[PDB]
RNA sequence: GGGCCACGGAAACCGCGCGCGGUGAUCAAUGAGCCGCGUUCGCUCCCGUGGCCCACAA
RNA sequence: GAGCGGCGGUUU
């Protein structure tokens, strides 16, 4: 699998993670597409970043976890980009989402961001 | 699959005993980072998008270059192969513009169409064509898939040729019409698709690699030697001792030559290099490969453009 | 963007899995470029660990 | 005289396209639409100025 | 100044 992905995500976690996306998404704040995925980090605004790992070029990516760990950004992968966008609330492919308030998903993105910080 | 340019050429040898002074001269791997960006050429993987002029703009201001020039243009919705000559090279690009094409495009019919007609009236485009008035050869063309009105197809052509133009040609012999959804430069002359095409992200990274971290090793790889340019031409090596004289405008003389490829027709472009297979310049025969052979006296070849500096060779005149 | 090539066969295909080779394929086309060029900081600093740098 | 080399043989604005920044879309989030800012390489002849050579390869 | 291989226009 692509370079840019730094670790092992189980089937269980990915499936939190988008669970965590679609409920942040009509309960809190996200910010979906890698332009506002990164804004959103730049501006020390993402409390959680999700990575699609079927992405092609890579280097439309993978940018993020260096960027992620820089601003000290949990970050997680899910499979899928196609599925990753409908998450987020879009008929179209989501590369990478930034969920900017959990909503309902606070302690979902508080579990995910434990597991992740065992996987570095 | 088989242009022009992919002749086996045949050397002959004019001087048995001619041999060459390891002290003198930069053969490619005995270049300085330095003098190598100086003599070299950039076997770049244009991306979609900016045009082909301004992609050079970007290379000269990133890499602090003061010249550089392309070959072939690139319209700006086209990827693939684009040669970017650097610095003292790029004079070079004359010898390519000539050259060969190849391409892998998409084609998008207007109507429907059999898989079978659509390959037997392609394969007819094979040859000589006529576009908006020019003649242009069409060497081949192979189509690789087809789904549906979406046809991808590889073809090889003549310099100058537009694809945009064969394609809309083929919906007419077809009738239903097509246009050029997608197209791919794979090969321009020498310069081809293998590990020294290297995209825009890669070119710079290697640079800083090699400015801020110290690492040359990268840049030197992304960065090919001047002579890859010419890989495809005709050539006459020269001794040691006729290499400064013609770095300095001498025109070659035939008591100059160590061996030469066969088949050089009078007024053919041919590369004249060192024993070392430098590139030393650019000139016109003005003999046959027999001629130069077997003759003792007379101009060789026409020297046009010199790219070997002056001091490099000693003036052993 | 539809032309896509084997990164083993170096066939070029529309298909995902290449009709040769049998690998994955990726797309044709070189990522776009930017002279402003905003992550390049970010990327060389994957890039370097990838290449062990 | 001849060859080779260098420099010169226009500049400023607009448009498409493309890029960036901003906003972030009822199948283009690998970025729509809109706003603002940017943005196009050389080569060959010939001619002018200047430089290096005149070297059948010893 | 004359042409080839993405520039289309208005100005001295
Ligand atoms: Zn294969």
């Amino acid at each position: 699998k692509p370079s840019y992905v730094k670790f092992e995500v189980p089937k269980e976690l990915a499936e939190k993670a988008l669970q965590a996306v679609e409920i942040a998404r009509d309960t809190g704040k996200i910010r979906k597409g890698t332009n506002e995925t990164t804004k959103a980090v730049e501006r020390g605004q993402a409390k959680l970043v999700i990575i699609a790992e079927d992405v092609d070029p890579e280097e439309i990516v993978a940018h993020l976890p260096p960027l992620c760990e820089e601003k000290e950004i949990p970050y997680i992968y899910v499979p899928s980009k196609k599925e990753l966008g409908a998450a987020a609330g879009i008929e179209v492919a989501a590369a990478s989402v930034a969920i900017i308030e959990p909503g309902k998903a606070r302690d979902l993105v508080e579990e995910i961001a434990m597991k992740v910080k065992e996987l570095m | 699959r088989i242009l022009p340019a992919d002749i086996k050429r045949e050397v002959l040898i004019k001087d048995e005993n001619a041999e060459t002074n390891p002290d003198w001269g930069f053969p490619p791997e005995k270049r300085p980072i330095e003098m190598h960006i100086q003599f070299g050429v950039i076997n770049l993987d244009k991306p979609p998008g900016p045009t082909s002029h301004e992609v050079v703009a970007w290379i000269k201001k990133i890499l602090n270059l003061e010249k550089a020039g392309h070959g072939g243009t690139l319209d700006p919705k086209v990827s693939g192969v684009l040669p970017v000559a650097l610095e003292k090279a790029t004079r070079v690009v004359q010898a390519l513009l000539p050259a060969g094409k190849e391409y892998v495009a998409l084609m998008h019919l207007h109507g429907d169409v059999p898989e079978d007609k659509i390959i037997q009236v392609m394969k007819e485009f094979e040859g000589e064509i006529i576009q908006r008035l020019r003649t242009r050869k069409v060497y081949y063309i192979e189509v690789l898939e087809i789904e549906g009105r979406d046809v991808l197809f590889r073809v090889g052509v003549e310099a100058g040729t537009y694809i945009r133009s064969l394609i809309h040609h083929i919906g007419l012999a077809l009738g239903v019409g097509a246009h050029m959804s997608e197209l791919r430069r794979t090969r321009s002359g020498p310069f081809k698709e293998d590990e020294t095409l290297i995209t825009l992200h890669d070119l710079v990274d290697y640079y800083y690699f090699w400015k801020e971290d110290g690492i040359e090793e990268y840049f030197r790889k992304a960065i090919q030697p001047m002579e890859k340019a010419v890989e495809h031409l005709p050539k006459v090596w020269i001794k040691d001792s006729a290499v400064a004289a013609v770095t300095h405008g001498a025109d070659l003389a035939v008591p100059g030559i160590a061996k030469l490829h066969a088949g050089i027709k009078r007024g053919d472009l041919v590369a004249i290099m060192t024993l070392k297979d430098e590139l030393v310049a650019l000139g016109k025969a003005m003999m046959t490969s027999q001629e130069m052979l077997e003759k003792t006296k007379g101009i060789a070849v026409d020297v046009e453009k010199v790219f070997m500096p002056r001091d490099w060779y000693p003036k052993l005149w | 963007f539809r032309i896509r090539k084997c990164p083993k066969c170096g066939r070029y295909t529309l298909k995902e899995v290449c009709p040769v080779c049998g690998e994955k394929t990726k797309v044709a086309h070189p990522p776009r470029f930017s002279p402003e060029d905003p992550y390049g900081e970010y990327r060389r600093r994957w890039k370097r660990e990838v290449l062990g740098i």
